[PDB]
């Protein structure tokens, strides 16, 4: 039972020529959202066909967007689609059609062209957000080095992911979802200070109920840990005692048989 | 054997059990915060009867020590 | 990329070309070079201008994005949110999607594909099933 991601809630409209959209998402209890889709097309092309040869615009998860150079006078309609990481059956839901159309009784709301700010130099490429009197950083692009730090900076000034092609590694700090992972040395870490590395199966505990497989370090015993099995049938083992619940064969049949001649008996 | 802890940095701190389990010549066990701390140690003996359980006084090592981080 | 763009190119003036094949494997074999085939710019080489509308680079306060043209429209193959840094690569296919973008406010990068590395330090290696259908090992 897989539960698909909501689609945004509402859908709100800024305007300048230039378009912005920006839909709220909210969920619970749901599959969490990995990337947004946008879906424009003419209200009269919507008309023709559905959705069918529609321009889209994707973005990285940002519930902002914004188009330059919009139609005036002419109707549209858009959606806004979560996406999740789940089977393609439901791996997506999209939101309610809203219609709009540029026109000149739409106030006109310029304020999010100066809320915003990003910058080409020779230097490196920065992206900023006016935040009061002030700009934070938001992704940087440095030309000595090809470091690139993506997020908004930390009070610290820890930025969420950061790039080192000097060192020759890519650091990001929080999680990394891939459909497969090749590897020369999965060398686990214990990179916070409390942390427990392990190797397991996705909601999976030592001496659990669960079906998983478990494997790491346990810093609370300082023992190395594993359990692979259901609740009954198991090889569960701590550095103190292991214990194997399922029955176990040892060795096979004729073993040490020898090749030249067989065996026999007879009375 | 049970084994309790108390930071001693604090002039008062509530004393902390951390392990639980049979006592041996060596005891190992992880997961504490940082600070300075102060161990007492107690065993108990459970008597014939399940539910009566004989502890011990807390034995408290003198010297006091930072955990190794 | 299948392809590639020089800018500026010299005129009236040889140049030599080759291309490199790098894959993952022994030092020893690492790279593979294509035939060397040298080029000249000159009235006697014709000129073709279709290689320009294919290409599109928009940059923006709001943010800049690399888009191409298919059946004469834009396709947005990547874009760089000017706002939060949010990134998205690679081409949108059926629904929109993009094979690899960087959440910096969830904190989550999220690949379509294989990741390779020399190595990797993670504290949890969880071991998902993402599709569904897939027993995860």
């Amino acid at each position: 039972n897989f539960v698909p991601p909501a689609a945004p809630i509402n859908i709100v409209f800024k305007a300048a020529y230039d378009l912005r959209v920006q839909w709220d998402w909210n969920r619970g209890a749901g599959a969490n959202v990995r990337e947004f889709v946008l879906s424009y097309i003419d209200s009269a092309e919507f008309v023709r066909t559905g959705w069918t040869k529609a321009q889209k615009i994707n973005v990285g998860a940002a519930q902002s967007a914004t188009i330059i150079s919009f139609p005036w006078k002419v109707e549209h309609k858009f959606k806004v689609s979560s996406i999740a990481w789940g089977p393609d059956a439901q791996d997506v839901t999209d939101s309610a059609v809203q219609t709009f159309i540029l026109n000149e009784s739409t106030p006109l709301d310029n304020s999010f062209v100066n809320e915003t700010g990003i910058e080409v130099n020779y230097a490196y490429i920065k992206g900023k957000i006016k935040d009061g009197s002030t700009w934070k950083q938001t992704f940087l692009i440095d030309a000595a080095t090809g470091a690139i730090n993506i997020g908004l900076l930390d009070a610290e000034g820890k930025a969420p992911i950061s790039f080192d092609p000097v060192k020759k590694i890519v650091n990001v700090d929080g999680s990394v979802i891939t459909k497969t992972i090749n590897a020369a040395n999965f060398v686990m870490t214990n990179l916070t200070g409390q942390d427990n590395p392990a190797i397991y199966t996705q909601g999976k505990t030592w001496g659990d109920t669960k079906s998983g497989i478990w494997m790491g370090m346990d810093n609370v015993t300082a023992k190395p840990k594993l359990d692979i099995g259901n609740a009954t049938q198991y090889i569960r083992y701590d550095g103190n005692i292991l214990r194997i619940s399922s029955e176990v064969v040892i060795g096979t049949p004729n073993g040490d048989i020898d090749i030249q001649t067989g065996i026999q008996g007879k009375q | 054997c049970t084994i309790e802890l108390k930071d001693n940095s604090n002039a008062n701190n509530p004393w902390v059990k951390y392990y639980v389990g049979a006592l041996m010549p060596t005891i190992m066990f992880g997961g504490v915060p940082i600070g300075s701390y102060k161990v007492r140690i107690s065993g108990q003996i459970s008597l014939p009867d399940g539910v009566t359980i004989d502890s011990s006084g807390y034995y408290e090592y003198p010297n006091v020590f930072e955990v190794r981080y």
